[PDB]
């Protein structure tokens, strides 16, 4: 059981790293997003106005 | 070389535009005929040759 106990709680850890992980990835994909939202802005813009 | 416009923020929502007035453009029957239907607003047939 202490086997058990311990192992899970130093899993528990490994867990809360992974949603750090997972968080630090994921805000970085946010900026990724915003950014291509002016990229969107900039290819309508860049329509060449038409001409 | 179709003066569109750009429209929609998806693809294909243009515009066409066109334009093709000029001090040699007068009487259309194709083009600048000849002395006639372009050139009297141009070279003003009315110098002697209209007495």
């Amino acid at each position: 059981m202490r086997g058990q106990i311990r192992g899970l709680e130093m899993a528990s850890k490994n867990s809360q790293d992974g949603i750090s992980l997972i968080q630090t990835a994921e805000g970085a994909l946010t900026e990724t997003h915003a950014i291509l939202q002016r990229v969107r802005e900039l290819v309508v813009q860049a329509g060449n106005t038409g001409t | 070389k179709n003066l569109v416009f750009q429209i929609g923020a998806n693809a294909t929502q243009q515009i066409s535009v066109n334009i093709e007035d000029m001090g040699a453009d007068a009487l259309g029957i194709k083009e600048a005929d000849g002395s006639i239907a372009a050139l009297h607003s141009v070279n003003d047939l009315d110098v002697t040759k209209f007495a």
